[PDB]
């Protein structure tokens, strides 16, 4: 297997972006060319970030509460498990019956953390706020 | 680390650096140096100084002591009962 | 220490269930039927809440046995194991498993039986099973291929003992017994 | 198997640059103690055109060549140097024949596995013609060990797998040979 | 292969942004290049007084053993 | 028995219904499972048959007269450790509820069970990689499992990055012997133990005893255990020590094979630095948890020196020092938990705050034990008097042991520094006997209706109702009779450690 | 007996000879010490590393460099260059100096 | 410049940079094996470094889910 | 003219000045990509590949952990460093870079000769799997326990109730 012309093509693509990036700096004309309002690091009004009209807080740094963070979390223990089948792919035919059965139960195994989840909810989504009914009762004397 | 480091000597000689900082009547300031009638504020240089005062000390007077208050003597108490450290990330304390 | 003659140094798993004696299954019984025991035991000794004695729900009772019957099984599968290993007495199952292995002899079968890995296989099994029992208490592992390495001599089967001249059993020679790594090595040396 | 190694040619220059490959040549010949042997001169596609014609005439000599090593105790690549010329010089007579008997039928299969990623199962056509064309000329009949005799692939009537692009010369061929051959 | 594509964009972006400190690495780094490149051995002095300095078995160390054995040999057989 | 039953609890408690009572049968049911364990544990693993050393999976294991004897006490100090959450140590809700919160308590702790009896027994550098982490993680879910307490997870914070670096040393020390030999097998290296760079192993070594808390890196270990609970403080402070020491010594065995003098000198120097912070660092401190921690980390020490002299005497001595500090480990914190009634009642200066997490905090809340239950504060001093070591007290023949172990392979200046160390160590050991019964003559005459037994409400006003449960109770009694009356039975249990073999034979 | 230096082909590799006749000198009974099996081992960690002929190879060129002899004179030719392996220098009859194809075999 | 422990610098502030510091640290010992598996033509040291990756990812999830739960608790209060 | 020196020079000069938790992961994407491309030519294939899929997943993971906790803190925080002072610490650090002191190991060339034995080829890979399906079973079936641990012990941590 050669790859020469591989490592070319990847050559190129990596120059091919410079090319979109460099003609459109080269495309576009001066400021003085149009209305002449002066180079974009001065003009803050176009520079500012867009809030649909009305300027808002500036929360840039401010954290962001995530509701699902816990399936974010539990991605990375199933993307080990669906990683680790790549060994049995191309070596199924030659560990045969053997090795059928203990990639069975590689999979028996993860499939409690599976039945886990289930029962515990957790890929449900959480919220701060819970809508309850409340019964209207009467202090009847 | 989130506990207060005042004294009342500190608290109280940085007090009177900021009342100097307004048109009092004298610069002669101690604790029992009333604003009304030594330092000769009204209604809003009392609050003036007040504020200027919850500045120094990071502290947020309430309604009640705020409009009760009367010598500088009662400030020096309130800034020690009532400072504390504000909570600063998970980086600062635990690195 | 006591000791006793070496039956099969990795029995499979058909071969301990079957060789149970009527106390290995008197064990499995009591500790199918101990752990749901023990918790009435421990609410009698220090009742869950409270100061009387309150039974635990059936729930609790249901896999509490679960738990148990495993429990029972696999401390019957250590006993009849050290019969194999000849770490206990096993004059019973040395006669049991002298007859069944001349009468496969004398069929010219394998004793250990056809299996379906290949020479490999049948060794790297062999490796991951023997003496997994020692740790049986932690995690389970049970010998359930049809190996050939069980660490005793077939020669040993071909000598008469006292009480095996009435069962009248032929023995051809090794060589002639198929499944059997004497025996299949035919035309290549790294085929079987 | 793409996997870089130190002992051929890897996949790409770059590969050469970070491990600063030197590709270095030798211009000494065997020393004359060793009596000199004519080198197999074929390349890919030919020896795998020929490599059934050559282990159907060359067996017990690929096979003494083979126990040599097993039987030399990690010796293998200085005593066997003997077995090791009776098996090039018995390939190259197989090439030989080829040339000289089937050349024709045996050109038309190796350009036909150059022509389909040196597949056997692509070239049923120019190989059932170079099949034929040994047996009756050489005596030697392909032969898969391991099966029985009417289930090797190379005779079976309908594939499963059947190449995608037929090969013209072969199909012209192989039709002068059913109409023909085979009244 | 990533890296292949990255490299033009990410130098052409260094120097963009902080050309002195992008200059400074790259002047470095092509300093080092021409050395080898050339031969002049700076690297290889330092690399020697590192060895030297740290009771590393070194270059000369190694020779000298050699010359030890070879004169103990020649008087050995003469 | 564990992997099994462990699955069958893990699905039947995401099952059943939320609740503090479920959750508290269900600990007992983990408890039958270790029960079970040890049974079949024994059933089948003898002294005598595992003298030689047998191997086990692919030779990834390997099990012997020494690793077996370990394994049996990690699964007796377990079933201890779960007499605690299995059934009340106080007999009070708003106390004993803090046990029963957590379902995954017992999951957790039988994960962890199964890392610790495995770790002994590791065959092979890649298991060992794999073994090490899977016991680290286990211990890190436990410190972490109270999710709404600040120094839980603060504690499991410090744990995750100071374990995890100690990890990377281990991984680092395992990769750079596989670059000298090429091989993966502890065996197959023993070929090579002449041609492979030993203090390699150091690095090693160096891993683990960060994982125990030895000096410098004592520092987090302190931390962690005055800040964790002391249910949880009770579990992460022992048994991480039970199998890594155990570990410690077979690698030390191996290196012994060469006798590097420099490898001996620098653990030397370790153990030399470790007594004098395991001293002098309990001196000035007012947590009880604080000066437990810095004793668990001189006790270390002197099972080191056991540990580094590698001997006949070494296997004795070690192996009675950890069984006896582990008895005395579970009953002091047993105690601990149990006093927490007698505490006083608020109804201020210093603005002292305590929390449901760590009742008993400093070591002046153990005042007046010795009125308040006189029994059980003899049992605390007996406990206390055995770790400094007064005859004939277990904690004596553990240290006379291993004075005969470092004095036998010529640790002489770590011997004598072991002595100056057991009595500097004195001076805060006193202090907790200090606490509980010097001022008994001048408070026998006192009134204290605020205790937190006195909001106990009573049934009939005619039972007799005890003040502790009847299972605490017992385990503390049992344990603190075996630490005083050990000179009854103490020349057979010798006899059994001479039985222990590691590859001695003959 | 778990598998040690196993080739990228499920096979022994290079040096799994030299490991396996170490681990037959160990395990052998006749054997009173370790003394006899010392050798071997030598040789399976020369197989990985080659580190004695390395040395041997350093000593080599530092001889010639004391004698004068050109390096090129006394070494062995070699291209750096995969598509600079002409034919020319090949030896072909009649081979060409021109680049080979090496971009998509 | 290693023995001045100026690796100590180049870690940043935070404490998910502790955390970065420790992948890095663990990939190298990875990158180790690798090296010396494929010049030894040992699949061994490939199912070794294999196994690092793998056992390297669930340590990361681990920390990570305690300093998720260790920023959820002083943003805890949600009266909201 | 080795690249890899240069990009690594660059990642360096950036682990020193980086001062925001963005920059820092930034840093691990930087780290990743030179042992990626370094492990895709030379030694191995597969597992650059490897560390693409599985890396890269934990990269994203990690960075959304970054958008809930930044707190303002190292927007304004200052700091001081000088450019003069980080060229001389990058310029040692440059004069220093054998990792071994075995210069023969180092300077002598080495080949392996080829062999035609091995007529079954297949990947590495296959090999990895056979081995780990077959002789080391046990470790698979030990790694899924521990990822099975991993998942209840994420929940346990995470999940408020
Ligand atoms: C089947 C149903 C069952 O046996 O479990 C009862 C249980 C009843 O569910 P439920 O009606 O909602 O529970 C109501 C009460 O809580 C039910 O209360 P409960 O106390 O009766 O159930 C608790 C259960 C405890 O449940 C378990 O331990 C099951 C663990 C299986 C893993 O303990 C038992 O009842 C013991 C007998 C049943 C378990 C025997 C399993 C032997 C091991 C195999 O069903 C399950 O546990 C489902 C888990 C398994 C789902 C299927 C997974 C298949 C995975 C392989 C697929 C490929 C092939
Ligand atoms: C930290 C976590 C650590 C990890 C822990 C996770 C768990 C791992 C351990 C899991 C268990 C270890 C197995 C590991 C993988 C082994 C794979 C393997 O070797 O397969 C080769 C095996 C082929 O090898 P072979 O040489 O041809 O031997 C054929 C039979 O296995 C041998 O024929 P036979 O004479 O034994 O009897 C054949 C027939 C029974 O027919 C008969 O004629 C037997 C006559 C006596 C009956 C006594 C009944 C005893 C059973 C009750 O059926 C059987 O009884 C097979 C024995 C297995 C029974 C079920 C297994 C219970 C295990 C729990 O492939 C199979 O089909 C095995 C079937 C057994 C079921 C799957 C076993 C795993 C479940
Ligand atoms: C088959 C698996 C389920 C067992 C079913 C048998 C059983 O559990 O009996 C029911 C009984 C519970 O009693 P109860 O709930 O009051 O009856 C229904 C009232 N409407 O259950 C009980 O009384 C508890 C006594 C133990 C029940 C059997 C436990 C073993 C379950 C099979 C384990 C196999 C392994
Ligand atoms: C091109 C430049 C390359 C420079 C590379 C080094 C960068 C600067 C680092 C400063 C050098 C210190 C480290 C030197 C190597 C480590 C020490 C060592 O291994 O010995 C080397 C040196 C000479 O060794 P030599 O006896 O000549 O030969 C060996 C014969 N068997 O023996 C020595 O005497 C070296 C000096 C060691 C003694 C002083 C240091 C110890 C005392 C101060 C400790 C301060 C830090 C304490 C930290 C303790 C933490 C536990
Ligand atoms: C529960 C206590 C069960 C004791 C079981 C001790 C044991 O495991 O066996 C002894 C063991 C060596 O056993 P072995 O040589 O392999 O086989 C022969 C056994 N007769 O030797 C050992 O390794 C055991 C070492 C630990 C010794 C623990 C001593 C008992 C601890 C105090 C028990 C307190 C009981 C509290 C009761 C609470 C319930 C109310
Ligand atoms: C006849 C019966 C005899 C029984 C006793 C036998 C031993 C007697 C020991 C005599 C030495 C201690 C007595 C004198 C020390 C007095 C300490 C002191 O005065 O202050 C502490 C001193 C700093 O002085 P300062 O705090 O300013 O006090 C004002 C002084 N004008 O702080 C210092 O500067 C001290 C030096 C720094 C600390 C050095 C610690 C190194 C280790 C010391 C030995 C410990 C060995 C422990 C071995 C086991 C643990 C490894
Ligand atoms: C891949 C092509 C397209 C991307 C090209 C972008 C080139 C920028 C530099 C790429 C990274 C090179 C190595 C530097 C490590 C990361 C350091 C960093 O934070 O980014 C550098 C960027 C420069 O801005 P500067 O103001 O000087 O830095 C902040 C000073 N307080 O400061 C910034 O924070 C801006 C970050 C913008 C987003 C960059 C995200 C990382 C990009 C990595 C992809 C390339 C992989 C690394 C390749 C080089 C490896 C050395
Ligand atoms: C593909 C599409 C082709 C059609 C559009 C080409 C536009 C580029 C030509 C241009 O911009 O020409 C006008 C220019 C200069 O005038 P400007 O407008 O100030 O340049 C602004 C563009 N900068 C930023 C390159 C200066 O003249 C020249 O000397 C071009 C040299």
């Amino acid at each position: 297997m050669l790859q020469d012309l591989f490592n070319n093509y990847v050559i190129l693509v990596g120059i091919l972006g410079l090319i979109f990036l460099g003609v459109n700096y080269f495309i576009v004309e001066s400021p003085r060319m149009d209305e002449n309002n002066g180079n974009i690091s001065d003009y803050i009004e176009k520079s500012g970030p867009f809030e649909c009209g009305f300027s808002s807080f500036e929360q840039s740094h401010n954290p962001i509460p995530i509701a699902f963070i816990l399936v974010a979390l539990l991605f990375l223990p199933f993307d080990l498990e669906v990683s680790s089948m790549l060994p049995y792919i191309v070596s199924i035919y030659s560990v045969g019956i053997y090795g059928l059965i203990i990639f069975i139960l590689f999979l028996l195994i993860l499939i409690v953390g599976f039945i886990y989840e289930f029962n515990t909810k957790s890929l449900s989504i959480t919220t701060i706020l819970h809508k309850k009914n409340k019964a209207l009762v009467k202090n009847l004397y | 680390q989130s506990a207060s480091t005042l004294t009342k000597e500190d608290v109280l000689t940085r007090s009177v650096s900021v009342l100097r900082g307004f048109e009092v009547k004298t610069k002669d300031i101690d604790l029992q140096t009333t604003f009304v009638q030594d330092l000769g504020m009204d209604s809003l240089d009392l609050n003036d100084a007040l504020v200027a005062l919850e500045e120094e000390f990071d502290v947020v007077f309430d309604d009640k002591t705020a409009n009760e208050i009367k010598t500088v003597g009662e400030v020096v108490d309130f800034v020690l009962a009532n400072y504390l450290p504000t909570e600063q990330s998970i980086n600062h304390t635990i690195r | 220490m006591e000791t006793y003659e070496l039956i099969d140094s990795d029995p499979k798993f058909s071969r301990v269930v079957r060789y149970f004696r009527p106390s290995d299954y008197l064990t499995w019984a009591l500790g199918t039927i101990g752990a749901p025991g023990l918790m009435v035991l421990f609410e009698k000794i220090e009742p869950a809440k409270g100061n009387t004695f309150k039974m635990p729900p059936p729930s609790i009772m249901r896999i509490a046995t679960t738990i148990g019957f495993f429990g029972g099984f696999y401390y019957a599968y250590t006993s009849s194991t050290k019969r194999f290993w000849g770490y206990s007495e096993n004059a019973k199952e040395v006669a049991k498993d002298r007859y069944e292995v001349k009468k496969a002899l004398s069929e010219k079968k394998s004793p250990y039986g056809s299996s379906l890995l290949n020479p490999y296989q049948q060794d790297m099994s062999a490796r991951n099973s023997t003496n997994s029992q020692l740790l049986l208490a932690i995690f389970p592992w049970f010998n359930v291929a049809n190996h050939q390495s069980h660490g005793i001599d077939l020669r040993k089967y071909y000598e008469v003992r006292d009480g095996e001249e009435n069962w009248n059993f032929t023995l051809p020679p090794l060589d002639q017994v198929k499944d059997l790594d004497v025996a299949q090595y035919k035309e290549y040396s790294n085929y079987p | 198997s793409s996997t870089h190694t130190n002992d051929s040619l890897n996949s790409s220059n770059y590969v050469d640059k970070l491990k600063d490959t030197h590709f270095v040549f030798e211009n000494d010949k065997l020393p004359s103690e060793i009596p000199d042997v004519e080198e197999v001169g074929a390349t890919t596609a030919p020896l795998l055109s020929a490599a059934y014609f050559i282990g159907a005439k060359c067996q017990d000599y690929n096979d003494d060549f083979m126990l040599c090593q097993k039987e030399a105790k990690g010796n293998g690549p200085i005593d066997c140097l003997k077995e090791g010329r009776r098996v090039t010089r018995c390939a190259s007579g197989v090439l030989k024949d080829l040339n000289t008997h089937c050349s024709d039928e045996f050109r038309l299969h190796w350009q036909c596995l150059s022509f389909s990623n040196l597949e056997y199962k692509n070239c049923r056509k120019a190989e059932s013609l170079l099949n034929k064309c040994v047996f009756e000329k050489m005596n030697l009949v392909k032969k898969i060990p391991g099966i029985p005799e009417d289930r090797q692939i190379h005779l079976k009537q309908n594939p499963v797998l059947k190449p995608v692009a037929l090969h013209q010369d072969s199909e012209v061929a192989f039709k002068k040979a059913q109409n023909e051959n085979s009244i | 292969p990533y890296l292949v594509a990255f490299r033009p964009a990410v130098l052409v972006f260094f120097f963009i942004r902080q050309p002195i400190g992008a200059g400074l690495l790259a002047g470095g780094f092509l300093f080092w290049q021409a050395d080898r490149h050339f031969n002049f051995g700076i690297r290889d002095n330092i690399h020697n007084f590192k060895q030297t300095i740290l009771g590393f078995p070194t270059q000369a160390s190694k020779w000298e053993t050699f010359k030890q054995v070879d004169a103990q040999k020649r008087a050995q057989l003469v | 028995m564990l992997f099994t039953s462990l699955l069958l609890i893990i699905v039947y408690g995401s099952l059943v219904n939320k609740s503090h009572l479920l959750t508290k049968l269900i600990n007992r049911l983990g408890l039958i499972i270790i029960i079970y364990t040890l049974l079949i544990h024994l059933n089948i693993n003898t002294l005598e048959n595992l003298s030689i050393g047998i191997n086990m999976f692919n030779n990834l294991l390997l099990i012997n007269s020494f690793n077996n004897t370990i394994i049996e006490l990690i699964l007796i100090i377990c079933i201890l450790y779960v007499l605690l959450i299995s059934f009340n140590i106080t007999g009070l809700s708003i106390i004993d509820n803090l046990n029963y919160s957590k379902r995954t308590f017992i999951v957790i702790v039988l994960f962890n069970i199964i890392g610790l009896t495995l770790l002994p027994l590791v065959n092979d550098i890649m298991i060992l990689f794999i073994i090490i982490e899977l016991q680290s993680y286990s211990l890190y879910l436990l410190t972490a499992i109270f999710n709404e307490s600040h120094n839980s997870t603060k504690s499991a914070l410090y744990y995750f990055i100071v374990g995890s670096i100690a990890s990377f040393i281990i991984l680092d020390a395992t990769v750079s012997i596989y670059d000298d030999l090429g091989l993966t097998n502890i065996q197959y290296i023993l070929m090579y133990i002449d041609k492979l760079e030993i203090f390699d192993l150091l690095c090693l070594l160096f891993g683990l005893f960060i994982k125990i808390g030895l000096a410098p890196f004592y520092s987090y270990s302190i931390t962690i255990y005055s800040l964790s609970p002391t249910i949880i403080t009770n579990y992460i402070s022992l048994m991480p020590k039970l199998s890594i020491l155990t570990l410690i010594y077979i690698i030390m065995h191996y290196i012994n094979i060469v006798n590097n003098t420099d490898l001996n000198y620098v653990i030397s120097f370790l153990i030399l630095i470790s007594m004098f912070i395991g001293s002098f660092g309990g001196l000035n401190v007012i947590r009880i948890k604080t000066l437990l921690a810095y004793s668990s980390l001189l006790n270390v020490s002197y099972m080191l020196l056991a540990i580094l002299s590698n001997s006949n005497e070494s296997i004795i001595a070690y192996i009675y020092y950890i069984i006896q500090y582990s008895l005395t480990h579970i009953n002091i914190f047993s105690i601990i938990l149990v006093i927490s009634i007698y505490l006083p009642i608020m109804n201020n200066m210093l603005n002292v705050m305590i929390t449901k997490y760590s009742p008993i905090e400093y070591i002046n809340q153990l005042k007046n034990l010795f009125i308040n239950n006189i029994f059980i504060a003899i049992a605390l001093c007996i406990s206390i008097f055995s770790l400094i070591g007064i005859p004939p007290l277990t904690g004596f023949y553990g240290k006379y042991l291993v004075l005969i172990s470092g004095l036998n392979n010529g640790y002489v200046l770590l011997s004598i520094v072991l002595i100056i160390a057991s009595s500097i160590s004195t001076v805060y050991y006193a202090t907790i006997l200090k606490v509980l019964s010097f001022d008994t003559l001048s408070f026998k005459d006192i009134i204290s209706n605020n205790l937190i037994i006195n909001t106990s409400p009573e049934n009939n006003n005619n039972e007799i109702k005890p003040e502790i449960s009847n299972v605490i109770s017992y385990v503390i009694s049992s344990l603190t009779l075996i630490i005083l009356l050990i000179i009854i039975q103490y020349e057979n249990i010798v006899k059994g450690a001479y039985l222990v073999l590691l590859y001695n034979w003959v | 007996a778990p598998l040690q230096q196993v080739g990228r082909h499920g096979g022994p590799n290079k040096c799994f000879g030299e490991f396996q006749r170490v681990v037959e000198c160990m395990t052998n009974a006749k054997h009173d010490s370790y003394e006899p099996c010392n050798n071997l081992k030598n040789d399976y960690l020369e197989c990985r590393k080659h580190k004695v002929e390395r040395y041997k190879a350093f000593l080599m060129q530092k001889h010639a460099e004391e004698l004068g002899k050109d390096p090129e004179e006394i070494g062995a030719p070699f291209v750096r260059k995969r598509r600079f392996l002409t034919s020319k220098t090949l030896g072909l009859v009649d081979g060409d100096d021109y680049e080979i194809g090496v971009e998509k075999i | 410049m290693d023995l001045i422990l100026l690796m100590l610098v180049a870690v940043g502030l935070n404490i998910i940079d502790i955390y970065i510091m420790i992948e890095i640290l663990i990939m190298g010992c990875t990158v180790n094996t690798i090296y010396s598996a494929s010049l030894d033509n040992d699949m061994i040291g490939l199912i070794y470094s294999l196994i690092q990756i793998i056992i390297a990812g669930v340590e990361s999830a681990i920390g990570l889910s305690i300093l998720v739960n260790y920023n959820r608790i002083r943003n805890s209060e949600e009266i909201e | 003219m080795n690249l890899e020196i240069l990009d690594l020079s660059i990642l360096g000069f950036y682990s020193l000045i980086s001062s925001n938790s963005f920059e820092s992961i930034a840093i691990l994407v930087a780290t990743i990509m030179p042992v990626i491309t370094e492990l895709w030519y030379n030694y191995s294939q597969l597992f650059a590949l490897l560390y693409t899929l599985i890396y890269v997943g934990a990269v994203v993971i990690l960075f959304v952990f970054i958008l809930s906790v930044i707190n303002e803190k190292e927007e304004y925080e200052y700091e001081y460093s000088g450019l003069f002072i980080l060229i001389l610490v990058l310029l040692l650090d440059d004069l220093d870079d054998n990792e071994s002191n075995d210069n023969d190991y180092n300077n002598v060339y080495i080949t392996d000769y080829a062999d035609w034995f091995n007529n079954y080829n297949e990947s590495d890979l296959s090999v990895i799997g056979n081995l780990l399906f077959t002789e080391y079973a046990l470790l698979l079936l030990i790694i899924s326990f521990i990822l099975l641990m991993s998942i209840i012990g994420l929940i346990l941590i995470v999940k408020k109730d």
